[PDB]
């Protein structure tokens, strides 16, 4: 019938938008996890140097 | 007749020079330097950053102590300092021998010293 047709037009952009937007709740979410291991990866890093240079200065110094 | 050909790279800590030049042992190579140029600044560089391939060049000389020798000419009272403060970055003051000559000191010295 008529009201078939009507329920076929919205049954289509009422998945077209809700399968784009849990891809952009996927893909922040895939930048999120990719930015706090950076800067973790980065403090990493940093500690060691600091470790590096610490023991080497006391060599020296004594 | 006692020396012969060196062969044996380092890491300067800029690119440029270990590709076009390739400073090796036993070579002098003079970093030309304007009046109104900085001369300070640069140097530093080279002395924090000189080290030795480990097998880079298919070998090392990290086997054997690296160390480094100081004689500045004449020097005011910012490069001083400036030189002191790198070499604590550097992680040498136990193992340098430093003929620092200031311009306080003598004129007659500034070409003893060398």
């Amino acid at each position: 019938k008529l009201e078939a047709i009507l329920s076929q037009e919205v049954e289509a952009e009422i998945q077209a938008l809700l399968q784009e937007a849990e891809a952009k709740a996927e893909a922040v979410k895939r930048e999120a996890e990719e930015k706090a291991k950076a800067l973790l990866q980065a403090r990493e890093r940093a500690l060691e140097a600091q470790y590096r240079a610490a023991l080497r200065r006391a060599e020296s110094a004594g | 007749v006692a020396r012969r050909k060196p062969e044996q790279f380092i890491q300067t800590g800029i690119s440029t020079i270990d590709v076009m030049n390739t400073l090796v042992r036993g070579q002098k190579l003079p970093i030309f330097s304007g009046s109104g140029l900085p001369a300070n600044e640069i140097a530093a560089q080279i002395a924090r950053q000189a080290t030795v391939r480990p097998d880079l060049s298919g070998e090392g000389e990290k086997e054997e102590p690296f160390a480094v020798v100081f004689a500045a000419m004449g020097i005011t009272q910012r490069e001083l300092s400036y030189f002191i403060q790198e070499f604590e970055r550097t992680g040498a003051l136990s193992r340098s021998v430093l003929f620092l000559n200031k311009a306080d000191d003598p004129t007659i010295e500034r070409i003893l010293t060398p």
